[PDB]
Formats: C-alpha cells, sequence, structure tokens
C-alpha cells in the first residue's frame, strides 16, 4: 500500500494536474475576458 | 487534506481492483463449497443416531 | 466545463485501471523486497563492528 500511495502521488497525479491546469487556465482566460467592468 | 483523502480512496480502489479480484474469482468458489459441506455435516449431526 | 472535467476524471480512472494495475500486480512485490533488504542492511551497518 505504501508503494501504491507513492506511485499514485508521483507518476500520474502530476500528469492529471498538468492537464487539469491546462483546461483551467484556458477557461479562466476565456471566462474573464468576456466580463465588462 | 482533501487531495490526500481522495488519493487514499483511489489507492484503495486500485488495491481492491486488481489484487483482491484476481484472487477472489477463484477463491470464492472453494470457500463457498467448504461452507456448504460443513453446514451439511452440521445438519447431519443435529439429528439423532437412529 | 463540467462535462470535460468529468471526462478527465473518467480518463484518469481508465489509465489507473489498466496500465497501472497490470504492471503493479507484479512490480510491487519486487519493490517491497528491495526495500526490505535495504532496510535490513542499513540496520546492520548501524551496529558497531564487534
Amino acid at each position: 500500500y505504501s508503494i501504491m500511495i507513492q506511485k499514485i502521488l508521483f507518476k500520474d497525479l502530476f500528469r492529471f494536474l498538468l492537464v487539469y491546469l491546462l483546461f483551467m487556465i484556458g477557461y479562466a482566460s476565456a471566462l474573464v475576458s468576456l466580463l465588462n467592468p | 487534506y482533501i487531495i490526500l483523502t481522495f488519493v487514499l480512496l483511489l489507492n484503495m480502489l486500485i488495491a481492491l481492483m486488481g489484487e483482491t479480484v484476481g484472487q477472489v474469482s477463484k477463491e470464492s468458489k472453494h470457500i463457498w463449497k467448504l461452507q456448504w459441506a460443513t453446514t451439511i455435516l452440521d445438519i447431519e449431526r443435529s439429528f439423532p443416531v437412529f
């Protein structure tokens, strides 16, 4: 189980975080560019 | 806190996924057979000798 | 946004499902064995020579 936790944290968690951040930053720019102050 | 809790959930899911199921698909049959046989013998021993 | 987030979750689930578990079921044994052996040797080297 310790091996499982370590590998889950390192191998694919950062991969998912990168993709998730990609979509998040794209949507942040798109969403906030539309707003008018 | 939230992220690590999710990681524990995921890890538990994986462990139940592979190691448990691969063994279960074979062990459950035999364990049930043993339970069935022992219940049969218990029912026998309940009755009187005659 | 919501649909794509769900799709990312599903995709991550699939990737952990097949590629990770098939390899893990074999690699975890060996990695644990290496950890056990290296801890044994560390404990040895902790003690004095005599």
